[PDB]
C-alpha cells in the first residue's frame, strides 16, 4: 500500500538511549515550604507553584506591517496559591487569624527534596531547583463546610502575594 | 543600650572586635567532580604524606603563602589556589634534609627540656625522663610561637590524677589567642567527665591535631607533674626551601605513585626539575591519565624551544602530556608585587569546566584551548620581552602551546597540542583522553565481571561494551564517519574473532569527533 | 563540664526517661511480660516522635560519627545478663555571637 | 594616618555594629538551624539599606577588590558559639580645593 | 645617587644604557617620565617619620616644581621604607622600587642589596635634578625610526588608522605600509612639502609604495 514504509530500530534505540543518558523525572509530589519562622506548619501543606518568571513586552509596528516584540521590565510581583490540611486543634486558623491581626510580611522558600537525594533522616536540597520569594502576605479564602462529605476533609485556601523572586 | 565587649569569654553576649584597618575575606565551596595532584614546597604540612585539601582548608592544611621576596619558594602555593577554584585534588609536600621539629621531654619531677630532631628521626626517651610532647604537623615555631601550659584539675572518681594540657599562639606582635585544650591524665586507666579516655598518647593521637606524645613505659608509673606558665617550643626549622636536591622530589614522586585515591589528573606546581617531570609523566601515563606541565616562564623565546626537548616528554611514550610556557608578568593576589610564574593549574581548569559539562559519561571531547572555557584571570599582563614574536609553526613542529588576546580582552590559551610526534591525530589532546576514558570504564566493567558465576566470557563482554559505547556515542563523542560510501554509517564496530579454541580476541574500532581550529576565509569582488 | 550545665540537656533525658518509665509499667501487664524485643519497638517508636519533635539533631561532623540522630543497640553476655542502651545527640542552643568589623 | 581620621568613617562602622548588635540580641537563646539564615538574611538587607542610603560606595582599587560594597559570611564555631564577620568601603569627603586663574 | 648616611650625588646616563651601583653606593632615584628638567626645575626633598608596628624605619618623599620666576609649585608625596617586609598604615608595602613602581608618575628607584642591610637617612631639603639634556633632535637616524615603527608594530591596542606625522623618510613610511597592510586598517601618508610640482612625482615611487 505505502512505498515509502522502512523500518530502522537502531535509530530508535539510539533515541531511546539518549533520553535515558538523563537521570530522573521529578515527581510532582515531592517539595517542601518553609515560611520562615513559622517551621511547623510546613507539614500541612499540600500544593504548591513556582512563580511566572516572566517579562513585559513592547510591540512596536515598523515600516509598513513590520512588528517587532522587546523585553521589558521584570514582572515582580504576583499570586501563587496555596492548599492546607486542617487539624482539629485549629492550627491554620490561628495562623490566619495572626496574620491578619499584624500587618507582617513573610520571606518564603520553595524547594524540591526527592528521595534519590537524601541522605540519613534529613533531605537535601539543590540550588538549580530553589527558588525564593521575598514580602510576602499570606490572605485567606472561603472555607466550606457541608455534611455527607464525610470521606473528605477541610481544606483550606491560601493567596499567597510575592514582591520580589531571588535566586 | 549597654557596654560592648570586645572578647567572648564564658558568659552569655554579644561582643564585636576593634576596627582592622587591613583584612581580606574570603568566600569557599566543596567540589569532586574531578580530583588532581602534584608536588610542591609549602610553609607547613606533614612531609612525605598525602594530604587532601580543599577549597575551605588550603589555607589551614598547608600554610599562610610564602612571601615572593624570598624567592622561587612562592609558585606552588599561587598554582594550588589557582586549580583549586574547580575542584579538591591531593598534594605531597617535599622538604630539604636540614629540617627539625621542635620536642619538649619532661623530668620526673616535672621540668621540661626542649631540643629538635630531623624529621625522619624516631623519639628515644632517655632514662630519667617521663614522657615527651612534640608537634606532628610539620610546622616550625619560628614566627608564630607555640606555647604550652600546665595546670592540675579535679582527680577522677575512682581516685586517678589528671592535670589540663592547653595550647596557645602569640604572635611577633604579642597577640595571644587560644588553640586547644584537654583533660589528659598519665594513669592508664583513667576516664574524661564525658567518658572518653584520658591516657596522654591515646587522647593525643585522637583529639588533636597539633600534638603527640610519646611515654617511657618503665618510669611512668611514679611520675608527677607540677603547674607550668607558658613554654614555648625551640629548634623546629626549616632549611633554604629554594635549594631542593632531586632525592626529594622523587621521594615525592614516589610517595604519589602508591596512592589508592583514584585522582583523574596530575600537576607539575611549580617544579622545574627534569627527572621530576620525567617521573611525574610516567605516573601519568601508567594511570591512563591526563597531564599538565609547565616550562621555565623566564625563558625567552629561542631559549624555549630546546627546553622542551631537554625533558624527556617529547617521544611516542607520554601521550597526553601537554607543555605550557608563559613569559608574562603579573600583580599578585595576595600581595600586589608584580610576581611571575607558569601556567599550571589553569589549563586543567579549562579541562574541569569542559569535563563538567556533561552528567552522564563526563565529555571528554572537549579541548582545554578556547575563548570560553579557557582564560587566564589575572590583574595587570605586561609582557616580559615586549617587541618580540614567536615562530608559530617551530612551536608547533615542537610541540609547545601559546596563548593569545581574546575578542573581550583577556589573555587566552589559544592551542592544546600533547607531546607526540607522530602524525596520528593523537597531538590533538581530546582524542587520548576519550580513549582513556572508555579504557577506565572498561577496566572498571571488568573488575566487575568476574566475582560472578561463570565469571570473564566473550558473550559477557559485548553486551556491556555495547552498552557503554552506545552511552559515549549518545554524549556526542563519536561521530559517523565523513564518506558514506567508503565506509558504513556506524560510529563504531565491535566484533569477537576466533581462531583455533583458546584464542579469543575482542576489539572495537571508534571515530573520534573533530576540532575546529584553522579557518580561512576568501573575499570576493563582483 | 559535661553538656549538663545547660538546662535542657538533662530535660530532654528526664522527660525521655519518665516516657520510658510509663511504658515500662504498662508493658508489665503483657502476657509474656518485660521483654528484650518488647523494649526496643517501643523505644524505637518514643525516640522516632523525639527526632520528629526537634530536640535529636544529627551529628556535627558526619565523617568521624554515622548521620544517624540516635543509636540503640542490644547486647547480650551469657544468657543471664541482657543490655539495652540508647544514645542521644541533643540540640545545641546559641549564647555567644562574635562580630568582626573590617574595612575595605 | 588611616582612614580613621575622618569623623564619619568611625560613625559609620559604628551605627553598623550598634545594629548587628540589637539584631544579634533579639535571635538569642534558639535551637539549632534558626540562627545562621536569620543573621545573614538580616545582615544583607541591613549592608543594603545603608549602601541605599549612600554610606558605602564602590571601592577606588579595583584590581584589588572587585566591585562589590560589602561582602559578609557567616559560620557556627562550637555547640554555642557563632562568628560573623564582614567588610565595608566608606564615602569620602571634601576637605580642600584649590583653584589657578589664567590669563588670556 | 644616594649612599650611606645619605649623601647625595647628580650624575646622568643616556637612555639605553642602565644603571650600575658602585661599591659604597646605597640607592639612586631618577626621573622615568623622560623630561629633562631644563627650564622647570625638580627637587626632593626627604623627611623622616615614625617608625611602623615591626619597628622599621620610615620616611617620606617630596616632589616639588619650580618655575623660572620663583613660584614652587607641589607635585607628589609618598611614604616610603628601605626594608623588604614594610608596611604602610594603609597596609600597602613601603619598598622603595615597589612602591615608586606602583603609584608613581615620574620617580623609578634603584637599589643595591649589599649595602641596605646596614643604611641611614636624614633630613634633606631642595635636591634638584641637574645633566637632563635632549640632544639636536634636527639630526636622528633611521634606525631610530625603525626601532620605534617595530615598537608600534606589537602595540597590544587596536586602532584603525596609521598617519605619517611628518617622517619623510621612505624607509619608516614603507615599514608603516607594512603594518597597515598586516593589521588591515587605512594609511595616510605624505611627501614632503617644501618640493616643488615637477619634483612630486618621482618621489611617490621613491617611497616605495607604489604597486599592488
Amino acid at each position: 500500500g505505502h512505498n515509502n514504509t522502512k523500518g530502522n530500530r537502531k535509530f530508535i534505540k539510539g533515541r531511546y538511549t539518549a533520553n535515558a543518558a538523563k537521570g530522573e523525572r521529578l515527581v510532582s509530589s515531592e517539595f517542601l515550604l518553609t515560611f520562615a519562622g513559622h517551621e511547623d506548619i510546613s507539614v500541612l501543606v499540600r500544593t504548591s507553584q513556582i512563580p511566572e518568571m516572566t517579562r513585559e513586552d513592547v510591540e512596536d509596528y515598523g515600516p509598513n506591517g513590520v512588528k517587532f516584540n522587546q523585553h521589558g521590565p521584570i514582572r515582580n510581583s504576583g499570586e501563587i496559591q496555596v492548599q492546607c490540611v486542617e487539624t482539629i486543634e485549629g492550627d491554620i486558623l490561628q495562623f490566619i487569624k495572626d496574620r491578619i491581626a499584624a500587618k507582617d510580611y513573610v520571606d518564603i522558600t520553595m524547594a524540591a527534596t526527592p528521595e534519590s537525594k537524601s541522605s540519613g533522616v534529613n533531605a537535601v536540597t539543590k540550588a538549580a531547583t530553589t527558588i525564593e520569594m521575598l514580602d510576602c502576605k499570606i490572605y485567606s479564602d472561603a472555607i466550606d463546610f457541608s455534611t455527607e462529605d464525610v470521606t473528605a476533609a477541610v481544606r483550606p485556601s491560601l493567596r499567597i502575594v510575592y514582591n520580589w523572586i531571588e535566586w | 543600650q549597654y557596654s560592648i565587649q570586645q572578647s567572648l569569654g564564658n558568659a552569655s553576649g554579644v561582643a564585636v572586635s576593634p576596627i582592622n584597618a587591613d583584612a581580606t575575606l574570603s568566600t569557599g565551596v566543596a567540589l569532586n567532580s574531578s580530583l588532581w595532584a602534584g608536588i610542591g614546597v609549602f610553609a607547613r604540612g606533614k612531609p612525605f604524606t598525602v594530604l587532601a585539601v580543599t577549597e575551605s582548608n588550603y589555607e589551614d592544611v598547608l600554610g599562610e603563602p610564602l612571601k615572593p621576596s624570598s624567592g622561587s619558594q612562592f609558585e606552588p602555593i599561587r598554582h594550588v589556589y589557582e586549580a583549586i577554584q574547580q575542584t579538591s585534588g591531593y598534594v605531597v609536600r617535599a622538604v630539604p634534609d636540614d629540617a627539625k621539629f621542635p620536642i619538649i621531654m619532661f623530668d620526673e619531677s616535672g621540668e621540661p627540656a626542649y631540643s629538635a630532631l630531623p624529621y625522619g628521626s624516631e623519639i628515644e626517651l632517655d632514662s630519667g625522663e617521663a614522657f615527651a610532647i612534640y608537634v606532628d604537623d610539620g610546622d616550625p615555631c619560628i614566627s608564630p610561637t607555640r606555647e604550652l601550659t600546665i595546670e592540675t584539675a579535679t582527680a577522677d572518681s575512682a581516685g586517678n590524677e589528671r592535670f589540663l594540657l592547653k595550647l596557645t599562639q602569640t604572635t611577633s606582635l604579642g597577640v595571644v589567642t587560644t588553640l586547644e585544650t584537654h583533660t589528659v591524665s598519665l594513669a592508664e586507666e583513667a576516664k574524661d567527665d564525658m567518658g572518653r579516655l584520658c591516657y596522654l598518647p591515646t587522647a593525643l593521637e585522637a583529639r588533636s591535631k597539633y600534638l603527640r606524645a610519646v611515654v617511657n613505659e618503665e618510669l611512668i608509673s611514679t611520675a608527677k607533674v607540677t603547674n607550668k606558665k607558658s613554654l614555648a617550643f625551640t629548634g623546629g626549622t626549616n632549611g633554604d626551601q629554594s635549594k631542593i636536591s632531586t632525592a626529594a622530589y622523587l621521594r615525592a614522586v614516589k610517595v604519589l605513585n602508591n596512592a589508592p585515591y583514584m585522582y583523574t589528573a596530575v600537576l607539575g606546581l611549580g617544579c622545574y626539575d627534569n627527572a621530576a617531570i620525567t617521573a611525574l609523566g610516567k605516573i601519568c601515563a601508567d594511570r591512563l591519565i591526563d597531564g599538565f606541565f609547565d616550562v621555565k616562564p623566564t625563558l625567552t623565546y629561542a631559549e624555549a624551544l630546546p627546553a622542551v626537548e631537554d625533558t624527556g616528554l617529547l617521544g611516542t611514550d607520554y601521550v597526553s602530556c601537554s607543555v605550557y610556557h608563559y613569559p608574562f608578568s603579573c600583580k599578585d593576589k595576595w600581595t600586589q608585587s608584580r610576581v611571575v610564574f607558569g601556567l599550571s593549574g589553569v589549563a586543567y581548569a579549562a579541562k574541569a569546566r569542559g569535563v563538567k559539562k556533561n552528567s552522564d559519561v563526563g565529555g571528554w571531547h572537549y579541548s582545554p584551548a578556547g575563548e570560553e572555557r579557557a582564560v587566564i584571570a589575572r590583574a595587570s599582563i605586561q609582557p616580559l620581552y615586549p617587541e618580540d614574536t614567536p615562530d608559530e609553526e617551530a612551536m608547533v613542529k615542537g610541540r609547545l602551546n601559546k596563548v593569545s588576546v581574546g575578542t573581550s580582552g583577556q589573555m587566552i590559551i589559544d592551542d592544546a597540542l600533547t607531546c607526540c610526534t607522530q602524525d596520528n591525530y593523537l597531538h590533538f589532546q581530546h582524542v587520548p583522553s576519550l580513549m582513556n576514558a572508555i579504557s577506565r570504564f572498561f577496566v572498571q566493567l571488568a573488575r566487575q565481571m568476574k566475582h560472578s558465576p561463570d565469571g570473564i566470557t566473550a558473550a559477557g563482554l559485548t553486551k556491556g561494551m555495547t552498552k557503554l559505547l552506545d552511552r559515549f556515542v549518545a554524549s556526542g563523542a563519536l561521530v559517523a564517519p565523513r564518506d558514506p560510501d567508503a565506509d558504513g554509517t556506524e560510529p563504531y564496530v565491535l566484533k569477537v574473532t576466533q581462531a583455533e579454541f583458546d584464542k579469543w580476541e575482542v576489539v572495537w574500532a571508534c571515530c573520534p569527533t573533530g576540532v575546529a581550529r584553522r579557518i580561512q576565509g576568501v573575499p570576493l569582488l563582483i
